[PDB]
RNA sequence: CGCGACCUCAGAUCAGACGUGGCGACCCGCUGAAUUUAAGCAUAUUAGUCAGCGGAGGAGAAGAAACUAACCAGGAUUCCCUCAGUAACGGCGAGUGAACAGGGAAGAGCCCAGCGCCGAAUCCCCGCCCCGCGGCGGGGCGCGGGACAUGUGGCGUACGGAAGACCCGCUCCCCGGCGCCGCUCGUGGGGGGCCCAAGUCCUUCUGAUCGAGGCCCAGCCCGUGGACGGUGUGAGGCCGGUAGCGGCCCCCGGCGCGCCGGGCCCGGGUCUUCCCGGAGUCGGGUUGCUUGGGAAUGCAGCCCAAAGCGGGUGGUAAACUCCAUCUAAGGCUAAAUACCGGCACGAGACCGAUAGUCAACAAGUACCGUAAGGGAAAGUUGAAAAGAACUUUGAAGAGAGAGUUCAAGAGGGCGUGAAACCGUUAAGAGGUAAACGGGUGGGGUCCGCGCAGUCCGCCCGGAGGAUUCAACCCGGCGGCGGGUCCGGCCGUGUCGGCGGCCCGGCGGAUCUUUCCCGCGCGGGGGACCGUCCCCCGACCGGCGACCGGCCGCCGCCGGGCGCAUUUCCA
RNA sequence: ACCCACCCGACCCGUCUUGAAACACGGACCAAGGAGUCUAACACGUGCGCGAGUCGGGGGCUCGCACGAAAGCCGCCGUGGCGCAAUGAAGGUGAAGGCCGGCGCGCUCGCCGGCCGAGGUGGGAUCCCGAGGCCUCUCCAGUCCGCCGAGGGCGCACCACCGGCCCGUCUCGCCCGCCGCGCCGGGGAGGUGGAGCACGAGCGCACGUGUUAGGACCCGAAAGAUGGUGAACUAUGCCUGGGC
RNA sequence: CGAAAGACUAAUCGAACCAUCUAGUAGCUGGUUCCCUCCGAAGUUUCCCUCAGGAUAGCUGGCGCUCUCGCACACGCAGUUU
RNA sequence: CCCCGGAGCCCCGCGGACGCUACGCCGCGACGAGUAGGAGGGCCGCUGCGGUGAGCCUUGAAGCCUAGGGCGCGGGCCCGGGUGGAGCCGCCGCAGGUGCAGAUCUUGGUGGUAGUAGCAAAUAUUCAAACGAGAACUUUGAAGGCCGAAGUGGAGAAGGGUU
RNA sequence: CGACUCUUAGCGGUGGAUCACUCGGCUCGUGCGUCGAUGAAGAACGCAGCUAGCUGCGAGAAUUAAUGUGAAUUGCAGGACACAUUGAUCAUCGACACUUCGAACGCACUUGCGGCCCCGGGUUCCUCCCGGGGCUACGCCUGUCUGAGCGUCGCU
């Protein structure tokens, strides 16, 4: 709010001894505004409670083997079908889901090569999602350039850019993501994890000379290793019905004893 | 999406530069369709109406198959007058009821040499294209 | 009221800073801007180097750093007329020139009069005119290279020597360092005292004979 | 008794030019407080701040050291980070507060006076010829004028310079005109103009689709075009546009080539001889302002007032003595930099008519004050005015009909039309002002049953019916579990070939310059170490990382299964 | 849930206050607006990443920016901040001892070769050894599934104490070394001051609360300063007219 | 400016009016906007040109940690008494 | 002296929910006041954003009214009917100009007072006719009055600007 | 049953809140970065067939010419053009034009008074009067002309 809103008047208040109460009014004059009240957030016109300033801490910094973490917690729950249906992906007919197709796919230059390749890939049932799921914003975003709303589609990893990035570019849904220049805010939308990816052979083998594994390096990055788990068996079921554990367990109280 | 970081794509100002438009670009903005016999003649997919250009209605409550004759193209209101889309008053008389030209159909156009050069400016420019994509 | 164990702080902000707050939400398209204004200088010189002239070997002052070192603000005159280059000519064929520095060292002298040399030796000089005059370059070296160098031209890299593990000797051994800076500091205290107590001890020698 | 030169000063509606003033967001030179804080207040602080004055530019200013440093020394200025809330200042209280170095962005260097050498070799104006003459330029013809020795031009400026002597290899820069080929990266430089894909297909609601279903593959086509806007609703395909290394037609700009008129016979090194420095200025005292600058940081006013192996500086005043570093008292210069004014634009986790600018609208408008100045309120008919023809009462405002529209239950301040308040109708009540809480009772408006609602969900018995199949075998398919781990891939922990190590890259503050290349250095080789892999064989967990056979079991399909079995209606 | 009737209770909300229904203050009614925000410095607690390291500030390289003024990367991956070392005003100095043997008079002091390698006492969660007991359908022998384990330990963190070491200052005395034998330099023992060491714990981001500087939760003065506008009213002087 | 009343100076005079600094300051009044659950005070010590206010202890809330165990087997602590 | 694909049992050491959003479910015991204040949970409420619901909608969105059915201790919420005509909501997270009863609060509107106070300074009006739908105020005629030549008369200046 | 008063509901009035729309602001970012004596900013006054305000324009006064585009403007009349013709309207605008005050320029600011040349009426320059056209601001720069000086000198 700019710094001259509310305080353009020149309001000397009335001070004590009259019917009004204590409010800068303005001075003089045969006018409707003549004795009115400004220089106060109470009052009609005026400036409001904390005008809000450029200077604001808009931007955050992340630590960034904090932004590696979170894009490779992304990568690893790319895969996963339990957690890309929990996502909203249609799947059903999807036939592996780390999908990796050809190097002949950077080589289309037709949007009508495009649909006819996700179609044999079977991943179409997404985008005919998002054309059902195309419909108006809810709120007064309509007036602020935020019309319609889709939903987000099977992000596609290109290596090089030899005509997918110009193909795969008015079919509703589909991100297109670099294999150097993956983005979380498009392999993670909303803060949720799982997203369905189509990827190439040049990206598929390309993740290995991004991240390694854990007993190599990077070897793109400086000094960047995998993380560690925290624990490595999470199949705690498992672990539990193991008789290593039940050999050493105690007999259980399950009795109910009411009152 | 567009790339163009000179096109408009506001919602204020797209309106803006709608509804203030001069009449030469809201000649442009009055543009109509054509019937398939002209389009596989002249190929030519649209045309700004004229005068005196022959109309069928397509849409609307006053919607045929009557080959109306325009009475004149009010671009003030974006707007033409057909002859036989009319309406009477209280009073009798007879007045022409408008229909956006968007809802209209050509069905034979009153050419001069203005209007062949035009259609043959966009048939060498629909050539051109059909020989890019080719 | 400063209250239950905190800082004794001191802000700064008691004059007028909201009207001089600058925000700098112009820096990603100032970089953007520098971004184009770089590539169109590399554009504008499409054989040269686009970082621009040569640095000479500068190492840093104020003993603090004492051991970097750092690209210069020009080779000195000394440099060039050991190196054999004119200094009008050197501005010409894109060797930094400046006529402030001094050279009080030849270790230093000798290391740029090595890296203009070296410049000299892998620079390509193009003729003016298409019939080539004399002291130019082949058309076999003009045609096998066009393009420019990414990056400051022979970059300085600061490279410390290989030393060799050594067979210690009891010489070495018997060396005493901590009580060697202590005369050190004690002789550079009293050095000029001592010379006081000579001056007067020469003067009383002269006034027992005289 | 004058004339002619010079010097000082006038008058011109003299010939030809410049400045005045405005904007002022950014910049420069001044001037310059008080609110406030110090819980008072007086130094301090707010603060070189608001206000005031002048000046320009597209940036301004600064700027190539009378510098920083004390080091193995760096090297114009400007701007960002850090130094650093530090050194330092402060009723040492509140508070104030830099700089060097270092990492970056950008990087560009120079000209004068003096010292001197060249015949003023220099510059301005007017007459004539040639070129285009719309930011009046170039060459020549003039005992045509003037400026200028009280000093113009060339060489030349602290990085040294000049003149000779005589070694070296030798010949391209600029000005004014004319014509021509390549559309000249945001992927055609800038500006302007016109254009470039696919459904209004069929059925169906609506007042009207832009809604819904379908269209030989989710649907028919286009997509280097599914952004947006309009069109009677939510439109990729109705239209404008959108994307594009798409097209077409003019104007302007910087580049290269060729010709004419011209200006310039412009270098580097050794040696010989000369020269080389800005005065009421530095500096010293005093006074005031300022600064972090503290026995005075900077700037001014007065007084004193220089010197030349000199002078300035080396953050404590002074004397002596060695150093270290620059050359002040003359000037120019883009880039990195700032922009709440103006023009053209784009975007928004912003506001949505008491909000957001005072101003979405005839807004700095109406209006108020003598004036400086103050300064509003005010958006929405409908898709389209189709804005109610005509009859009737009233003078008319107003009505009653009729009409338009899907709707006026939208009627020219008209989208929806709340509350406070008022009118009418219906119901209830009424002398402790009205109103409320707990417990009930009565009367109303609506809701859920009900001509009995006894609601069924399983199992079993009986009398009525009935199509098939289960029980059990045959053939095929799919699934689960698994053994001596059956055979193979796959997979981890160890051992074997140290085998890949050169038929693998990397890194090393381990050696070798027995090596090579570019000149004691850098890179590529050679060993060494660490990190990642190849082949068969054994054991432990065959590990949910996979199959092909074998066995057990389950499910599905087609037959043989005719009726004491099997399942559905009552 | 709408209205009415009865019985009992029942003073009008907010605030200043020891005390409000108050003859204390604000208040006719209704609709809309309306008051703890933002930046910086900190402090503590919490969430995450890395770890004696951490962070990329600023800048540069990739995409022509729809989504973007996003994201990714850096012999700049550390110039620099903080921490890893503190103590003095400063010149400066700067955190380890113990066991065995030998040479000087073992002189509680000096000099040489190996080992443990960061001290000790008490309280200390967890862990180890653990005699023995409890049995089975019958007596003995007896590998094993076990539970309780009297008693003893190495003892995590943490607390109290005694020691030891570093720097500043004080007292008593001696010894060692030289390129310059000096107004040289270093060492011992014992007091005492420090925000110290005693085999690290910080850095970066985010969230909550509290203290501040800023308009600082909102509304409010009597004031002060700067720059302008008015002698059409009124106060006075002058000029020119009018009247009694 | 005042034949003097601090009178008049545009309904404004013991220092006019307009605009800005300025949203000047206030230990001083008033107000401070949803629900439920749990815990829950003080007007006292000392200091301050302090007496209508702060700082500091006290009272209070939250975040925790270190230990013990009605699973056959408890060291310590009190507005208490002996 | 046998196995439970079944001893058949108040317990099944053979796999083992109907009971398990393990941030869940269940079983005992004690307690429940509260200002200033502090903490926690909100499947309470507003606005906008990134995801998500093959979400809702002209066969009717938001808003508004309701003598209807209800739920939650409560903040509030879900339906039924009517008006309305075009957008809107639930969940996971993020953000803020996020909840009013007061401030002699700011703006706008409306009540009681109240059809009340008032339309009382300078003596005074009356009759007939014309116009009109309409006459106490207009006009005309007549009568009675007032200003009384320092006027309630006739003309200028300042000022107003078409009066 | 009354009248009046209170509550509730249906409907109708005052009123414009809520909601939904938005040719508008606010903020951020980019390119350019341009006023004026050849007359700036601003102001006054006029200009439409019917025209008050806004917007636009300047006695050529709702615009002139040229170019691009190509059949309108509009609230109603009217007339042009044949849109098979530089051609209606819009945009660009590079040509033309731009009243008065205003740095404001003959002196002041009442639109009052002038001076110097030229032309046309008066007249046949012979003086009045009228109209039209071009000059007349300050300070300063180079040069020209006229000069001044008991400022410095040569001849008499
Ligand atoms: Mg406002
Ligand atoms: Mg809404
Ligand atoms: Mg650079
Ligand atoms: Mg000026
Ligand atoms: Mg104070
Ligand atoms: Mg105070
Ligand atoms: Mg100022
Ligand atoms: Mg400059
Ligand atoms: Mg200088
Ligand atoms: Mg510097
Ligand atoms: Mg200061
Ligand atoms: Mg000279
Ligand atoms: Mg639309
Ligand atoms: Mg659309
Ligand atoms: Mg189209
Ligand atoms: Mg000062
Ligand atoms: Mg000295
Ligand atoms: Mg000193
Ligand atoms: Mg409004
Ligand atoms: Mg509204
Ligand atoms: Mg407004
Ligand atoms: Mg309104
Ligand atoms: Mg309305
Ligand atoms: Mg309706
Ligand atoms: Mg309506
Ligand atoms: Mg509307
Ligand atoms: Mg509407
Ligand atoms: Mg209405
Ligand atoms: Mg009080
Ligand atoms: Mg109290
Ligand atoms: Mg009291
Ligand atoms: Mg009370
Ligand atoms: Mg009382
Ligand atoms: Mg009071
Ligand atoms: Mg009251
Ligand atoms: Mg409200
Ligand atoms: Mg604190
Ligand atoms: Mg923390
Ligand atoms: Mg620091
Ligand atoms: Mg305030
Ligand atoms: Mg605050
Ligand atoms: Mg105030
Ligand atoms: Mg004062
Ligand atoms: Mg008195
Ligand atoms: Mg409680
Ligand atoms: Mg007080
Ligand atoms: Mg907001
Ligand atoms: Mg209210
Ligand atoms: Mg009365
Ligand atoms: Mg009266
Ligand atoms: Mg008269």
């Amino acid at each position: 709010v700019s710094e001259l809103a509310g305080h353009q008047t020149s309001a000397e208040s009335w001070g004590t001894g009259r019917a009004v109460a204590r409010i800068p009014r303005v001075r003089g004059g045969g006018t409707h505004r003549s004795g009115q009240g400004a220089f106060g957030n109470m009052c009609r016109g005026g400036r409001m409670f904390a005008p809000t300033k450029t200077w604001r801490r808009w931007h955050r910094r992340v630590n960034t083997t904090q932004k590696r973490y979170a894009i490779c917690s992304a990568l690893a729950a790319s895969a996963l079908p339990a957690l890309v249906m929990s996502k909203g992906h249609r799947i059903e007919e999807v036939p592996e889901l780390p999908l990796v197709v050809e190097d002949k796919v950077e080589g289309y230059k037709k949007t009508k090569e495009a649909v006819l390749l996700l179609k044999k890939l079977k991943a179409w049932n997404d985008i005919k999602k998002v054309y059902a799921s195309q419909r108006m914003r809810a709120g007064k975003g309509k007036m602020r350039n935020r019309r319609r709303i889709q939903r987000r589609g099977p992000c596609v990893i290109y290596n090089e850019d030899n005509g997918i990035v110009k193909a795969f570019r008015n079919i509703p849904g589909i991100t297109l993501l670099n294999v150097t220049k993956l983005n979380i805010l498009k392999l993670a939308p909303g803060g949720h994890v799982g997203r369905f990816c189509i990827w190439t052979e040049s990206a598929f083998r390309k993740l290995d000379d991004l991240y390694g594994t854990w007993r190599k390096a990077a070897s793109l990055k400086s000094n960047y290793n995998l993380p560690m788990h925290k624990m490595l068996n999470t199949d705690l079921s498992r672990i539990l019905k193991s008789p290593e554990i039940q050999r050493a367990l105690r007999a259980p109280r399950k009795k109910i004893h009411r009152r | 999406m567009k790339f163009n970081p000179f096109v408009t794509s506001d919602r204020s100002k797209n309106r803006k530069r709608h509804f203030n438009a001069p009449s030469h670009i809201r000649r442009k903005i009055m543009s109509s369709p054509l019937s398939k016999e002209l389009r596989q003649k002249y190929n030519v997919r649209s045309m700004p109406i004229r005068k005196d250009d022959e109309v069928q209605v397509v849409r609307g409550h006053y919607k045929g198959q009557q080959i109306g004759k325009v009475v004149q193209v009010y671009r003030k209101k974006y707007v033409i007058y057909i002859e036989r889309v009319q309406r009477e008053k209280a009073n009798g008389t007879t007045v022409h009821v408008g229909i956006h030209p968007s809802k209209v159909v050509i069905t034979r156009l009153k050419l001069d040499k203005d209007r062949k050069k035009i259609l043959e400016r966009k048939a060498k420019s629909r050539q051109v294209g059909k020989e890019k994509g080719k | 009221a400063p209250s239950r164990n905190g800082m004794i702080l001191k802000p700064h902000f008691h004059k007028d800073w909201q009207r001089r707050v600058a925000t700098w939400f112009n820096q990603p398209a100032r970089k953007i801007r520098r971004r184009k204004a770089r590539q169109a200088r590399a554009r504008r010189i499409a054989p040269r180097p686009a970082s621009g002239p040569l640095r000479p070997i500068v190492r840093c002052p104020t003993v603090r750093y004492h051991t970097k070192v750092r690209a210069g603000r020009g080779f000195s005159l000394e440099e060039l007329r050991v190196a054999g280059i004119h200094k009008k000519v050197a501005r010409t064929i894109g060797i930094s020139v400046d006529p402030r520095r001094r050279n009080k060292s030849t270790e230093s002298l000798q290391a740029n009069v090595q890296r203009l040399k070296e410049y000299r030796s892998k620079l390509v000089l193009f003729p003016r005119k298409p019939s080539a005059p004399k002291k130019g370059d082949s058309s076999a070296e003009e045609l096998k290279l066009a393009t420019q160098l990414t990056g400051p031209v022979m970059p300085i890299r600061n490279v410390f020597k290989k030393e060799k593990a050594r067979v210690i000797t009891e010489e070495e051994k018997n060396f005493k360092a901590f009580a060697s800076l202590r005369m050190a500091r004690a002789n550079a205290r009293l050095f000029g005292i001592r010379a006081k107590r000579a001056k007067e001890a020469a003067e009383q020698d002269v006034e027992k004979k005289k």
